[PDB]
RNA sequence: GAGACCGAUAGCGCACAAGUAGAGUGAUCGAAAGAUGAAAAGCACUUUGAAAAGAGGGUUAAAUAGCACGUGAAAUUGUUGAAAGGGAAGCGCUUGUGACCAGACUUGCGCCCGGCGGAUCAUCCGGUGUUCUCACCGGUGCACUCCGCCGGGCUCAGGCCAG
RNA sequence: GGGACCGAGGACCGCGCUCUGCAAGGAUGCUGGCGUAAUGGUCACCAGCGACCCGUCUUGAAACACGGACCAAGGAGUCAA
RNA sequence: UGAGCCCGGGUCGAACGGCCUCUAGUGCAGAUCUUGGUGGUAGUAGCAAAU
């Protein structure tokens, strides 16, 4: 569609080979679920977003261009509540000039 | 009659009371200097008091009460603008608040010091609220998590997603998908579907 | 200093707490302590062996009673207005929104008890955060 | 945190109920317990056997001493009676969740009874009184492995 | 100070408990050889150099015969033994230079990406390379001098069958 | 027409088929039993089979609200899981093993330098309300003063447990 | 000289002393450790030691005697003169 | 200390709570307690009566 495509540009001549990074929310507890979603897309790092509790809390605005230097294609953030996945948000980072693109949340359920 | 009100408020009924079981009493009231309920600190019972007030748009007051304009409420509390430096607003506490109770005296400069310190604190969490760019948005509706727990037990059995998978699986393999000499089939089974 | 205000060591004499006699054997005996009346109840007897009784002995300190393990006290907030009146009082109490406390109101009085300096006990119970 | 095991996809799982059936509890209770994790031909052909009074089944829990054979060498049991009712009614609940699965797509063959539970009914209000029974029983296939490829150096 | 103070916290009582400088064991004179207890160098044979403050030890191998460098140990968790290595030649200076405390106490793209990362183990300071290595030099050589003092040092105190410390005398 | 009454084991025996059902030769005796949902929209149709029963599928905000119908406790029972069990269990003090669950200090202020913007800063001007000397608006600018903000540098401060 | 347990109180005040401050009306100083878990809870079980089934009634006392299959709801010093 | 009280998670659908006073048909383990429901006995006795 053309109206889809001049929206989104980025989205839909190929796309480059995927790179991920996974982090969660700020302070943490589902790291091995984390890790299994890391496990789910190729080529695919885990990094705890936090490091310790009265640590530095970082931003995802700051994550996204860290990975976007640091040749990344894409960031995924598995927000928490009552120590299980709740909120899956993607956020393409694309390449060159482009800015940061869509940033997609879900909900996960069960 | 000071201390005849003071007997009604503390032993018969206050309506800025709240009781609670942990062994202190606090006052409701906007117009006293510590929240508890005492002798000291009640607006009400003392014709002579200060309090110190921040207005939404900043501004730190200090607030008297005079015995003369009591009959008055409307006109109960005289208010003076408190010195933005912390130091000339501490001495502007002590020529008001002259010849007062010392008590007063201790607890407008301790209301005076906690009103400007929240406003600091107020400032640093807005600056790392505005860089984080995290809000707490309200968890779901107990009638929205029944609506959707409902129709995704019904979707599942919709989906039948295993059946799914298998007819999708085997219509790539018919149009040749996997091309000539597939790598997901072994060889005899391709023989079978020509 | 961003924390509790300074208090003695918390000491609990016990931490047990005094179930009632026979409420073991008995489904229709509730864990309330009852006093036991009877002349010859071995619980009444203070015979060894058996259950204790509540004293005041074991009574705890009183500048650490109601105290919580982090030190502060308690207190049931149920509206924004509850939370400024700990404005004098963010090291000795806490705020614990209380059960019937609607969702939005949560979030308004979560955002004044972090401005205020206040502790909350209960912070993520019908909330949750958005990027 | 721990999660819960999950159930069986409904792709893979037939079910069938059976609620206030006029059968004595504890006799449905016995019969269930021996035919649970089976195959559904072997359980077919095992209830049709103690109808035939040739196969019996194992009274634990609910066991009156009615009778000791040599139908009890098969399970270790000393205690074996012969409920034709119970098989009867069992038999008409696998063949109703056959029934189930073929309708679904399921392969017959492979059915075993991951699941059955019975429970008791409302007593019937006529001094005498009856042991109704509620009887749920769910189908699944058994498990296919398939193989996994070699992993590639990269 | 800056603050008014805001609430009733209230000072404490002046207490009258002065520090008043510790006196070691006879047995913990410099050159004394001790048996290291705990640590990652447990049952390790070392020389004392100096006796530093609040129960600490300063401690040196010397490194190029065990292989324990410059370190402080706890006086409570050394057996002192009988055997006392002359101290003559080794640069007094040098040893007043180390017992200073200084000497052994000391969010970007960068920050971000080492997060849960085992930080690489540092490499050995050049500073306290050169300055082992002026210690250990004459310390060395008045240790060779003794015979089989050099393997005793290089050696590792153990426990045997019978042997009952209680009697022991080290 | 009312109530500091009771709220379906209560209140008249009866909130409903109640002097009904039913018992006794008869005089007489005399119960139990309320609540789908906002609206029947009370499950069409496919499919097992003999039924007050299922599997799909649908209605509804919700059917684990399906005329067994609001909520749905305990006794008692089935399945699954964990541990134990040599002629009692249960209980008190104190560990230990395993399983599941929770998450410890809210984790900060003060100095210095440079820039920028504000004012409670100018014996600046106009206006409003007032307790008549205090507040609040509007327009001026930055000589001074004071607040913030941004970019550096620096300081101390802290919760618990050990030696 | 060696070991154990304990640190109550919270500006100054008092008695003193070896008086440029001290051990003199109650613990400070230094160093380290702690967030994919420091530390707790509940359950199940094992282990050492302990430990008669409650109420009523008789009697100096035990011992008899009466009540207790289990759960929910009701249930007994009230109102007038 | 205790009688008890507050919070979290689930369920659930329309009203309820703290303070200070007033009021009472106001707190249960027993009464071979009352009404209801449900056990072991027991798939036992035995097929008598009732259904
Ligand atoms: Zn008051």
């Amino acid at each position: 569609p053309d109206s889809l495509t001049s929206q989104f540009p980025n989205l839909f001549e190929p796309p480059p080979v995927p790179k991920i990074l996974v982090t969660t929310g700020i302070n943490g507890t589902i790291h091995k679920e984390a890790e299994e979603i890391a496990s789910i897309f190729p080529n695919a790092t885990y990094i705890r977003r936090t490091a310790h509790r009265y640590a530095y809390k970082y931003s995802v605005r700051e994550i996204a261009k860290f990975a976007k230097n640091r040749g990344y294609t894409a960031l995924l953030v598995v927000q928490e509540d009552q120590k299980r996945p709740s909120r899956l948000v993607v956020v393409h980072l694309n390449g060159e000039g482009v800015p940061p693109g869509p940033t997609l949340t879900y909900t996960i359920r069960n | 009659s000071d201390e005849i009100v003071w007997q009604i408020i503390n032993q018969q009924f206050c309506a800025f009371k709240l009781k609670t079981t942990k062994g202190q009493n606090f006052c409701r009231n906007e117009y006293s200097v510590s929240g508890l309920c005492n002798r000291q600190s009640c607006p009400l019972a003392n014709s002579r008091y200060a309090t110190v007030r921040q207005s939404p748009k900043g501004t730190i007051y200090l607030y008297i009460k005079t015995i003369e304009r009591s009959h008055m409420p409307s006109k109960w509390w005289e208010k003076i603008k408190l010195s933005q430096n912390y130091q000339k607003a501490l001495e502007q506490i002590d020529q008001r608040l002259q010849f007062f109770p010392k008590f007063l005296i201790h607890k407008c400069k301790q209301r005076l010091t906690r009103l400007v310190q929240v406003a600091i604190r107020m400032r640093r969490i807005a600056a790392e609220e505005a860089r984080l760019g995290e809000k707490l948005v309200p968890k779901m509706a107990p009638k929205i998590k029944k609506r959707e727990e409902a129709r995704e037990r019904k979707a599942l059995a919709a989906a039948k997603l295993e059946r799914t998978i298998e007819r999708e699986l085997l219509d790539r393999l018919r149009q040749g998908a996997y091309g000539d000499q597939p790598l997901n089939c072994n060889p005899q089974i391709w023989k079978k579907v020509l | 200093m961003v924390a509790a205000k300074k208090h003695v060591p918390i000491v609990k004499k016990r931490t047990k707490r005094f179930m009632r006699h026979q409420s073991d054997r008995f489904k229709c005996l509730d864990s309330a302590w009852r006093k036991p009346k009877g002349i010859d109840n071995r619980v009444r007897r203070r015979f060894k062996g058996n259950l204790a009784m509540p004293s005041i002995g074991y009574g705890s300190n009183k500048k650490t009673k109601h105290m919580m393990p982090s030190g502060h006290k308690a207190f049931l907030v149920h509206n924004v207005k509850d939370v400024e009146l700990l404005l004098m009082h963010n090291r000795t109490y806490a705020a614990e929104i209380a059960h019937n406390v609607s969702s939005r109101k949560r979030i308004d009085i979560i955002t004044r008890a972090k401005q205020l300096g206040v502790k909350v006990t209960n912070a993520k119970a019908k909330v949750t955060t958005e990027v | 945190v721990r999660y819960a095991a999950t159930e069986i996809a409904p792709t893979k799982s037939a079910r069938a109920r059976g609620s206030y059936l006029r059968v004595s509890f504890k006799n449905t209770r016995e019969t269930a317990q021996a035919i649970n994790g089976w195959k559904l031909q072997r359980a077919l052909t095992f209830l049709q056997n103690v109808i035939d009074k040739k196969e019996a089944v194992p009274m634990r829990r609910y066991a009156g001493s009615t009778g000791r054979t040599a139908q009890g060498k098969q399970w270790g049991v000393s205690r074996a009676r012969w409920p034709v009712k119970s098989a009867q009614f069992l038999i008409g609940l696998l063949k109703n969740a056959e029934a189930n699965a073929d309708a679904k797509g399921l392969d017959t063959g492979n059915l075993i009874i991951k699941h059955i539970q019975v429970n008791q009914a409302p007593k019937q209000r006529r001094p005498y009184m009856s042991n109704p029974c509620h009887i749920e029983l769910i189908l699944t296939e058994a498990e296919e492995t398939v193989q996994k490829s070699e992993a590639v150096v990269r | 100070q800056k603050w008014y103070p805001a609430e009733d916290e209230a000072q404490p009582k002046k207490v009258r408990k002065a520090v008043r400088p510790w006196t070691p064991r006879k047995s913990l004179q410099p050159g004394t050889v001790l048996i290291l207890l705990a640590g990652r160098f447990r049952g390790k044979r070392v020389v004392l150099l100096k006796c530093l403050d609040q129960g600490v030890l300063l401690v040196t191998g010397p490194f190029k015969i065990n292989g324990v460098p410059l370190r402080r140990v706890n006086a409570r968790y050394v057996i002192a033994t009988s055997v006392k290595v002359d101290l003559t030649g080794v640069d007094q200076a040098k040893i007043d230079e180390v017992a200073q405390p200084k000497y052994f106490t000391a969010a970007s793209e960068e920050a971000f990406f080492k997060q849960g990362e085992k930080p690489q183990k540092k490499p050995v300071s050049s500073t306290r390379a050169a300055d082992q290595k002026a210690i250990d030099k004459a310390l060395i050589a008045n240790i060779k001098k003794v015979d089989m003092l050099a393997s005793y040092l290089a050696s590792s105190f153990s426990l045997r069958k019978g042997d009952k410390p209680h009697l022991m005398k080290f």
